[PDB]
RNA sequence: ACCUCGAUGUCGACUCAUCUCAUCCUCGAGCUGAAGCAGGUUCGAAGGGUUCGGCUGUUCGCCGAUUAAAGAGAUACGUG
RNA sequence: UACUAAGUGGAAAAGGAUGUGAAAGUGCUAAAACAGCAAGGAUGUUGGCUUAGAAGCAGCCAUCGUUUAAAGAGUGCGUAA
C-alpha cells in the first residue's frame, strides 16, 4: 500500500499544509491543489524532510483515497520541486509538430494543420519534427493537455500515424 | 549477441555471421582454420563483436542431441523422446561429457554427463 | 521465515567463525553466466556462489565474530560467493568473476584470517 | 439522480432539466412545485401555494409586514 | 461501443474495472473493450 | 432425444409434485454432479442441450451419465384455440423433477473443469446449476 | 366471451401529425481482421427531416424513376 | 448502530465483477516479505519436423539437466531465425 510511503519534503521552498478538505504543497514550481474529500480518509502529518500518512479508518474508498492521496502527495512535492515531463510521439511520414511561442501546431493526415494553445506553467519542446515534450508542473494539467488532443484522431493501429502517448499500444492486422 | 551453428565448412545459415562486422570470406578462411580438426561435425560457436574483427569468437562445442548420435554409433534424427535414437555407449558418452564440458556451466566431468543425458532426452534417449 | 532468519543466522555465523578465511563479494545483478564461469573455476574447490538474504548474513557476521554490521548489509541485490574449503582457488574464481563483472567490488573477507583490502586480497587472490 | 421532469398540455418541448441548469434560470418553481406536491387539488390549492413565497435571496418584499425573523419554519 | 450482461479477460492484459456503475473488461489493446458486465 | 418406448399413460396430467429428496440423490457412477434449483416439469430437449454443452467443454476425454428419463407427457398449447375440448396436444414427453435429483453426472477430467461445464450446462439450461459431490 | 351487442363506426387512403427512441440520416466518437481517399458494428440522439407515379383500388405489395436521410411502432391494427 | 455512492428501498432473471462493511483460516514480516523498484533472465539453446534467414515461441515437439537462490527449447513480447 502507498498509502504509508517515506515520501521526501523538500526544504528550499516547499512545505505542506493539510487543512480539513484540502492540500497545499508550495514550492519553486507555484504550488499544487491535492482537493481532498468532505471527510478525512488519511490522518495528515509531516515529519522532519519526511511524510508518512497513514489511513485514519478503514471502508470502501477510505484506503482507496488514502494511497491515491500518498501517491498525489509524492507527486505534487517532487513536480513542485523539479516538474514532471510527458512525451508526445507524432508519428507519421507526413505528420509534423512545430512549437511557436507557447502553441504546438501539427500536421496530422490534413493538408491543413492544426493549432492548439498549452495551459501556462506546461513548457513544450520540439527537439524532432515528430516529437514534443511538455516539461510541466503538475500532472494533471499535461495530461489533460494530452488527452484533449488526443481524443480527436488516434493513430493508426498497422503503422503509427498519430500522436502516441508511450504508453499506449495498437495491434496491426491484414490491410496493407 | 547472435547465436550461430556452423559446419565444418560452409558457412551459409544465417546472415547472423555478417552482423559481427567483417566481410564474410575474410573471417570464413579464419573459422575453416581454426575449425578444421572438426571438420565435418557441425559446431554451435558464439560471436563476439570487433570493429575490425581480427580474431574475436569463441568456440563452443559441437551441440549434443545431434552429437548424441555419434555415441549412439547412427545418424538418425528425431524430434521426440517417444521414439529411440539407437543406442548410446558408456565410453563415447563420457568422451562427448569432457568434450561438451568447456560448452557447460560447470566444469565437473559427472555434471557434463547429466547435462548430457538431459539434452540427449529430446531425440528419445538418456545417457546410459 | 523467522525460524529460517534464526537457522541461516546460526549455520552462517559458525561457517564464518571456523572458516574466518572467507570472501562475501557482492554483484548487484548478480548474472548466470558470470556464476558460470566462477563455478567453473571454482569446482574442485568447496565454495559456492548464492544471492543470500541481506539481514540474516549481517547477524550472522555479526555474531560470526567479525568486522562489519553494514559492511554485511544493505547493497542493492546483494550476492555472495563465501569462501569455503581452500580459499585460493575460491579467491581466483572470485577475481574471474570480478573479471567477467563489469563492476565487481570486495565487499567483505579475509584471506587465510588476515585482513584483506582489495588493496591486499586481491595481491594474493590473483 | 433526481432530474426534473415536466409536460404540460404542449407537446413535443418535453422538459428535462438537470440540477445544474436549473440553478442557470429558474428557481422558484422548483419549491414552488415541490410544496404544491402536498396540496390536494381544491378550491385553495392554488391560492395556498402562494402562501409559499419563494426567494433565492435572504430578503423578501414584505419586510414592511412586519416579519418574524428565525429559521427553520 | 458495445453491450453484453457479462465481462470477462479477452486478451492477456484485460482487465476488469468497475466503470460509471458498469462493469467492464478493458484490455491494453483497444480489441477487447467490452461493456455492460 | 430421450424418446421412452412407452408409457404408463398416453397423456398423464401436469402432475403436482412434493418432496425435497426423492430420486437420485447424489451421482451414482460419476464424480461431480448437476443439480437444477427449479423443481418442475421439464423436457428432454434441455436436458439434450446440456449434455451436448458438456460434451462441447469437454470434448470426449470427460464422461457423461444421465440419470432421469421424461416418464410422463405435457403439452405447449398453440395460438387460435378455445380451452377446453379436454386435454391439449401432448408436445412434449416431461420428466416431474422434485428437488434432489441427480439427472447430470460429469467425470474424468478435472474438477475445476466440470464445476465450468456444469456452468455451461444451467447456462443452456432455464435453471440454476448447483455442484454436487458423490456419496456412496 | 370480460368495461362494451336496451352497440363501443370499422379497411385503406388524403390531411394533421405527435410521441418512446430497440436509429435511416445529420450531429459524435469508440471498437475496427479500418491501407488511405470512405468508413462495417455500437450506443447517445426525438431535435428535425426522413420519394413520385403507372399497376392489385390505394401509401404500402410489381416496375420505372430520386437525396445525407426516403425510420423500429402506437394514437379503436390513428384518423372518418 | 451501520450500508450505500446505485436512490437499491421505489424492476429483476440465465450470469459476471477483488463491490463494500463484517465474518472466517492464512505465511512472510517492524532483521523491511510479496508485486513497480537492483535484478540474472544464461548454458546444451542451432535440439529436432528445419528454413541461405522457424535454429528458443508463424506452429509443433522431448520443454529437461547444468552455474545456482534462480532462469521455463523460454511464461510471454519480439528478430526473417
Amino acid at each position: 500500500k502507498i498509502g504509508n510511503r517515506t515520501i521526501t519534503l523538500d526544504p528550499a521552498k516547499v512545505n505542506l499544509n493539510f487543512q480539513k478538505d484540502h492540500i497545499a504543497v508550495k514550492g519553486p514550481l507555484g504550488q499544487i491543489e491535492l482537493k481532498l474529500p468532505p471527510n478525512l480518509p488519511l490522518k495528515f502529518e509531516l515529519k522532519d524532510n519526511n511524510l508518512q500518512i497513514t489511513r485514519n479508518n478503514e471502508l470502501k474508498q477510505s484506503k482507496i483515497f488514502h494511497g491515491t492521496y500518498n501517491a498525489l502527495i509524492t507527486n505534487a512535492i517532487i513536480g513542485v520541486t523539479q516538474g514532471f515531463e510527458k512525451k508526445l510521439r507524432l508519428v507519421g511520414v507526413g505528420y509534423r509538430a512545430n512549437v511557436e511561442g507557447e502553441t504546438l501546431n501539427l500536421q496530422l493526415g490534413y493538408s491543413h494543420p492544426i493549432k492548439e494553445k498549452i495551459p501556462k506553467g506546461l513548457t513544450v519542446k520540439v527537439e524532432k519534427n515528430t516529437e514534443i515534450t511538455i516539461s510541466g508542473i503538475s500532472k494533471e494539467l499535461v495530461g489533460q493537455f494530452a488527452t484533449e488532443v488526443r481524443k480527436w484522431r488516434k493513430p493508426e493501429p498497422y503503422k503509427g500515424k498519430g500522436v502516441l502517448y508511450f504508453d499506449e499500444v495498437i495491434v496491426r492486422k491484414a490491410g496493407k | 549477441i547472435a547465436k550461430i551453428n556452423l559446419l565444418g565448412g560452409q558457412a551459409k545459415p544465417g546472415p547472423a555471421l555478417a552482423s559481427v562486422g567483417i566481410n564474410m570470406g575474410e573471417f570464413t578462411k579464419q573459422f575453416n582454420e581454426k575449425t578444421k580438426d572438426k571438420q565435418g561435425e557441425m559446431i554451435p560457436c558464439v560471436i563476439t563483436a570487433y570493429n575490425d574483427k581480427s580474431f574475436d569468437f569463441i568456440l563452443k562445442t559441437t551441440p549434443v542431441s545431434i552429437l548424441l548420435k555419434q555415441a549412439a554409433k547412427l545418424e538418425k534424427g528425431a524430434k521426440n523422446a517417444k521414439t529411440i535414437v539407437g543406442k548410446i555407449t558408456m565410453a563415447k558418452a563420457k568422451e562427448i561429457a569432457q568434450y561438451k564440458l568447456v560448452d557447460l556451466n560447470a566444469n565437473t566431468v559427472e555434471a557434463a554427463l547429466k547435462m548430457v543425458l538431459g539434452t540427449a532426452k529430446q531425440m528419445g534417449i538418456e545417457v546410459i | 521465515a523467522k525460524k529460517d532468519k534464526a537457522q541461516q543466522v546460526a549455520d552462517v555465523s559458525h561457517l564464518l567463525s571456523t572458516s574466518a578465511g572467507f570472501v562475501i563479494f557482492d554483484y548487484t545483478s548478480m548474472s548466470a553466466i558470470e556464476a558460470t564461469s566462477i563455478r567453473k573455476k571454482l569446482f574442485k574447490n568447496g565454495s559456492k556462489i548464492k544471492v543470500i538474504k541481506n539481514n540474516i548474513l549481517r547477524r550472522a557476521l555479526k555474531a560470526g565474530k567479525f568486522e562489519g554490521i553494514d559492511e554485511t548489509a544493505i547493497k542493492g541485490k546483494l550476492a555472495v560467493a563465501v569462501g569455503v574449503n581452500e580459499i585460493v582457488e575460491t579467491l581466483k574464481a572470485v577475481d574471474g568473476v570480478v573479471k567477467a563483472k563489469e563492476a565487481m567490488n570486495f565487499v567483505c573477507g579475509y584471506f587465510d584470517n588476515r585482513a584483506f583490502n582489495s588493496a591486499d586480497l586481491e595481491k594474493i587472490a590473483k | 439522480n433526481e432530474f426534473w421532469y415536466h409536460h404540460s398540455q404542449y407537446i413535443g418541448g418535453i422538459k428535462k432539466v438537470s440540477g445544474r441548469d436549473m440553478l442557470k434560470k429558474q428557481s422558484d418553481k422548483l419549491v414552488y412545485n415541490a410544496v404544491k406536491g402536498m396540496l390536494p387539488d381544491n378550491r385553495l390549492s392554488r391560492r395556498w401555494i402562494t402562501k409559499v413565497h419563494v426567494f433565492k435571496g435572504d430578503k423578501h418584499n414584505m419586510e414592511a409586514q412586519k416579519p418574524t425573523t428565525l429559521n427553520w419554519s | 461501443m458495445k453491450v453484453r450482461a457479462s465481462v470477462k479477460p479477452i486478451c492477456k492484459d484485460c482487465k476488469i474495472i468497475k466503470r460509471h456503475q458498469i462493469v467492464r473488461v478493458i484490455c491494453k489493446t483497444q480489441k477487447h473493450k467490452q461493456r455492460q458486465g | 432425444m430421450l424418446q421412452p418406448k412407452r408409457t404408463k399413460y398416453r397423456k398423464p396430467h401436469n402432475v403436482s409434485y412434493e418432496g425435497k429428496a426423492k430420486g437420485n440423490s447424489y451421482v451414482a457412477f460419476g464424480e461431480y454432479g448437476l443439480v437444477a434449483t427449479k423443481g418442475n416439469w421439464i423436457d428432454a430437449r434441455a436436458i439434450e442441450s446440456a449434455r451436448i454443452a458438456i460434451s462441447k467443454c469437454l470434448g470426449k476425454t470427460g464422461k457423461m451419465w444421465i440419470r432421469i428419463f421424461p416418464h410422463m407427457s405435457k403439452t405447449k398449447k398453440p395460438l387460435e384455440v378455445r380451452m377446453g375440448s379436454g386435454k391439449g396436444n401432448p408436445e412434449f414427453w416431461v420428466a416431474v423433477v422434485k428437488q434432489g435429483t441427480v439427472m447430470f453426472e460429469v467425470a474424468n477430467i478435472p474438477e475445476s473443469q466440470m464445476i465450468k461445464a456444469l456452468t455451461r450446462a444451467g447456462h443452456k439450461l432455464p435453471v440454476t446449476w448447483k455442484i454436487l459431490k458423490r456419496e456412496e
